[PDB]
RNA sequence: GCGCCGCUAGAGGUGAAAUUCUUGGACCGGCGCAAGACGGACCAGAGCGAAAGCAUUUGCCAAGAAUGUUUUCAUUAAUCAAGAACGAAAGUCGGAGGUUCGAAGACGAUCAGAUACCGUCGUAGUUCCGACCAUAAACGAUGCCGACUGGCGAUGCGGCGGC
RNA sequence: UUACGGCGGU
């Protein structure tokens, strides 16, 4: 039920997605092991390295 | 405690977890080693109200979450997996449901041993549902 | 249903030019009843009466039945005659091995 | 009178020293002087007649008893047949299929002649003109030239009168209307040509 | 010589009964009048008696088959299958 | 408002003494309700079950079905039912411009356990082979689909259920036919692909207890 | 005028090849016209594979594959993409696109 | 499709839905059974055939190409009015069968309207036996027979020779 | 998902 709502840091940006260049992926790695890492998306400037706080882990990223 | 098997402090107890994940749903039965006994069946189209997303990988998620949580709650630890596609006359890969029901299967504290997609292939039997000029859309 | 048939009704149309033979039920009787006869082919749509005296005086003869996987109108065409017949009896290969094989 | 021929089969009567006939609905494809087994550890050929329990699932059946011992009672027409599924075992009942497609879970010592009923592809012929009607019906009953309702008069029938020869009243009635006015289509759950194959159990 | 064209044994029913009633007849009709091969003695010589019974010539046998025709195709399927239920499962 | 599953027991499946591993599982049923007896709810269940989890180190692309025909308290005693391959190693092995070979037959064991036996064999590519097509000839294919039946046909026919269930353990019926049949086109993925159980005898009591002795 | 040599199709020496249909309209297509597609895709998704290898019953187990052959109508292989539009004179050869797998 | 179980409340279908099936327990999971279709992957710019066309094993046949030939006959030949044989699919007549698919038709959607696409259902038909009908983008849109005129990599079948 | 028309001569 409840999660750890676990901060992330990001590493190497992928460039944009969305449709409308809203969106950008940041394969977050999850603050425990930079080992464990997966595919995220988030909105708004990004800044490549820094840190962004995860309400839920891993669902999905942008893939049919 | 009345609900249980005899099992030791390290050792766990097989069940088969047949995965059927067409389109427009996805079904997560977990049963015993012989298939019969059905032990939990959740449905990602019982857990939305929606229509759409019944194939959803989301709602396959937590399908796969809630009979997780079935499954350990009785006692029986351990999954074997049966993923089918639609399989025999129809498309023979798995829905959108398929992967995430499995992941978020054993995200939730649950071990994995042998998988297999078991869908039904014909040997070059019966007509499809389409006409001759396919469907056109 | 594919190979095997010409081995029996190919060696028939051989004996059947070469050698000797019999046709018909009273005359393969004289034959098995005093020594001549080797080897007794039967259809498979004799009387069953008639098939059991015929494969009872050939244990009395030492002699060996076949039989044969046809109407009595089918060997007849095997023989190469255009008859039907239910028993005929080779008294003389001419050179073929109808008795040196099977039965 | 009937399409079916018979079979009369003589037996070794086994408490008295005699000879005694029975006469069998002939099943398709027997011959004079044949040699016709029955029993419970009867072998399964044509003609043999041996309990559907212990006989497999979809062997076609001809002339099978509806309560044991009955002695043949469905199943009995020119051509036709019956097919044997699910058996239980445990409190023994066997489930046939009727030849008007209706299923019957029956009992399992029911009794029954393996194939089908001779003289088939009967009414596949034109009886073809009037006179060959009559002497189908003279080896019957007297039933042949029906007579319209609508042409008769109204003492004689609930549909006859009127100056034109018309029903008047909506021939579908209900079951239970009493004697002499069930006439036409009794307690029809449809009407009009049919479509589908029945679509009603 | 040449004595029809097209309704060879339903030139009897004169101009009667619909043409498509006496082309339906004339394939019944010539499977019930003819001589079929005997299984039994091999000579043609199986002659209908009442409908459902044939009957030899010589060796006497009476057979119970078909109406118009000497075996009918449904109780050869039957004959097929019962042999084939009778070596599967060896009861 | 009631709860199915606390009036059901759990009894533990058991393999025969011919696998290392003797232990099969646990499995579940309801209890005695009158007619409802807690025994011919499970004798005859199978248990699609590999040879890496029934072995200790043998391969894992081949599984076993197991029946249950007897159960003793607590226990849940097996026998043999039949095998096949995995669905991704059986066409992880039909490639192309190669030809597959495939034979089948009806062979019963001298205990009347009467089997149907699916064998493949597909051609294979030489060392020094330039050319792209494997392909046998269609005279060479009969030959060999002759060879493969005529082998396991011996190899079922003359003795017991007992000696040719542990021949398929290794698949020594695939080396067999494998080393037979390479003076005709050479083979090289050659398994018994699928058995399957036609008959049983009528279940003496006492040959289950024989194959859960020693 | 003919547009290509072959007429779309692979047949050369026959009148009549086998009807096989298409898979995502389930459209009727000659065998050798179909464009076939041999999809020998790992059932893991390869982002969800360390949450299934650290909950196995093993530390080294060799994941199955899922080998599905796709085949289309050329109208679905043109709109799904697996197909593209080429220049009349850069249509002219048979050997298929390069891997580019990592 | 039907039996005998197991546990559950939805299943199905779609761009979204609905018509529809379901606590007289659908769907799913197990074990069996029956019926009728169809022979996947192997399957190819491969083979055979006059063309249509032809694909599960094994079985009685009858044919045929090519190659090999220091066999035989010795112009027996090519094309061919008239005349015939074969001929996909749909179609017609009769008897079997009837699983899926499904013209007609009913219904739900979609639209301004839907007699269409899409969805649920379904008749005739698709399957076999017998008789017909003789047409197709029956296409390599290219008659058949004969010789001659570049190269190359192969492939299918025979034959010969080589580490 | 829906997207139907555009008077004649120049
Ligand atoms: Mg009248
Ligand atoms: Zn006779
Ligand atoms: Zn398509």
């Amino acid at each position: 039920r409840v999660q750890p709502i676990k901060l992330a840091r990001v590493t190497k940006v992928l460039g944009r997605t969305g449709s409308q260049g809203q969106c950008t992926q940041v394969r977050v790695e999850f603050m425990d092991d930079t080992s464990r890492s997966i595919i995220r998306n988030v909105k708004g400037p990004v800044r490549e390295g820094d840190v962004l706080t995860l309400l839920e882990s891993e669902r999905e990223a942008r893939r049919l | 405690i009345s609900l249980g098997p005899q099992v030791a402090e390290g050792e766990n107890v097989f069940g088969v977890c047949h995965i059927f994940a067409s389109f427009n749903d996805t079904f997560v039965h977990v049963t015993d080693l012989s298939g019969k006994e059905t032990i939990c069946r959740v449905t990602g189209g019982m857990k939305v109200k929606a229509d759409r997303d019944e194939s959803s990988p989301y709602a396959a998620m937590l399908a796969a979450q809630d009979v997780a949580q079935r499954c350990k709650e009785l006692g029986i630890t351990a999954l074997h997996i049966k993923l089918r596609a639609t399989g025999g006359n129809r498309t023979k890969t798995p829905g959108p449901g398929a992967q995430s029901a499995l992941r978020a299967l054993a995200r939730s504290g649950m071990k994995i041993g042998r998988i297999e997609d078991v869908t039904p292939i014909p040997s070059d039997s019966t007509r499809r549902k389409g006409g001759r000029r396919g469907r056109r859309l | 249903t594919k190979k095997s048939l010409e081995s029996i009704n190919s060696r028939l149309q051989l004996v059947m030019k070469s050698g000797k033979y019999v046709l018909g039920y009273k005359q393969t009787l004289k034959m098995i009843r005093q020594g001549k006869a080797k080897l007794v082919i039967l259809a498979n749509n004799c009387p069953a009466l008639r098939k059991s005296e015929i494969e009872y005086y050939a244990m009395l003869a030492k002699t060996g039945v076949h039989h044969y996987s046809g109407n009595n109108i089918e060997l007849g065409t095997a023989c190469g005659k255009y008859y039907r017949v239910c028993t005929l009896a080779i008294i003389d290969p001419g050179d073929s091995d109808i008795i040196r094989s099977m039965p | 009178g009937r399409g079916a021929p018979l079979a009369k089969v003589v037996f070794r009567d086994p408490y008295r020293f005699k000879k005694r006939t029975e006469l069998f609905i002939a099943a398709e494809g027997i011959h004079t002087g044949q040699f016709v087994y029955c029993g419970k550890k009867a072998q399964l050929n044509i003609g043999n007649v041996l309990p559907v329990g212990t006989m497999p699932e979809g062997t076609i059946v001809c002339c099978l008893e509806e309560k044991p011992g009955d002695r043949g009672k469905l199943a009995r027409a020119s051509g036709n047949y019956a097919t044997v599924i699910s058996h239980n075992p445990e409190t023994k009942k066997t489930r046939v299929k009727l030849p008007s497609g209706s299923k019957k879970v029956i009992s399992s010592a029911n009794r029954a002649v393996v194939g089908v009923v001779a003289g088939g592809g009967r009414i596949d012929k034109p009886i073809l003109k009037a006179g060959r009607a009559y002497h189908k019906y003279k080896a019957k009953r007297n039933c042949w030239p029906r007579v319209r309702g609508v042409a008769m008069n109204p003492v004689e029938h609930p549909f006859g009168g009127g100056n034109h020869q018309h029903i008047g009243k909506p021939s579908t009635i209900r079951r239970d209307a009493p004697a002499g006015r069930k006439v036409g289509l009794i307690a029809a759950r449809r009407t009009g040509r049919l479509r589908g194959t029945k679509t009603v159990q | 010589a040449k004595r029809t064209k097209k309704v060879g044994i339903v030139g009897k029913y004169g101009t009667r009964y619909g043409a498509s009633l006496r082309k339906m007849v004339k394939k019944i009709e010539i499977s019930q009048h003819a001589k079929y091969t005997c299984s039994f003695c091999g000579k043609t010589k199986m002659k209908r008696r009442a409908v459902g019974i044939w009957h030899c010539g010589s060796c006497m046998k009476t057979v119970a088959g078909g109406a118009w025709t000497y075996n009918t195709t449904s109780a050869v399927t039957v004959k097929s299958a019962i042999r084939r239920l009778k070596e599967l499962k060896d009861q | 408002v009631v709860d199915p599953f606390s009036k059901k027991d759990w009894y533990d499946v058991k393999a025969p003494a011919m696998f290392n591993i003797r232990n099969i599982g646990k499995t579940l049923v309801t209890r005695t309700q009158g007619t409802k007896i807690a025994s011919d709810g499970l004798k005859g269940r199978v248990f699609e079950v590999s040879l890496a989890d029934l072995q200790n180190d043998e391969v894992a692309f081949r599984k076993f079905k197991l029946i249950t025909e007897d159960v003793q308290g607590k226990n849940c005693l097996t026998n043999f039912h039949g095998m096949d391959l995995t669905r991704d190693k059986m066409c992880s092995m039909v490639k192309k411009w190669q030809t597959m070979i495939e034979a089948h037959v009806d062979v019963k064991t001298t205990d009347g356990y009467l089997l149907r036996l699916f064998c493949v064999g597909f051609t294979k590519k030489r060392n020094n082979q330039i050319r792209k097509t494997s392909y046998a000839q269609h005279q060479q294919v009969r030959q060999i689909r002759k060879k493969m039946m005529e082998i396991m046909t011996r190899e079922v026919q003359t003795n017991d259920l007992k000696e040719v269930v542990n021949k398929l353990i290794p698949d020594s019926i695939g080396k067999d036919i494998e080393k037979a049949c390479q003076s005709i086109y050479p083979l090289h993925d050659v398994f018994v692909r699928k058995v399957k159980m036609l008959k049983k005898p009528k279940f003496e009591l006492g040959k289950l207890m024989e194959l859960h002795g020693e | 005028t003919k547009k290509r040599r072959n007429n779309g199709r692979a047949k050369k020496g026959r009148g009549h090849v086998q009807p096989i249909r298409c898979t995502n309209c389930a459209r009727c297509v000659p065998k050798d016209k179909a464009i076939k597609k041999f999809v020998i895709r790992n059932i893991v998704e390869a982002a969800a594979v360390r949450d299934i290898s650290e909950a196995s019953v093993f530390d080294a187990y060799v994941l199955p594959k899922l080998y599905v052959k796709l085949h289309y109508c050329v109208s679905c292989a043109i709109h799904s993409k697996v197909v593209r539009n080429r220049s009349r004179e850069a249509r002219k050869d048979r050997t298929p696109p390069p891997r580019f797998r990592p």
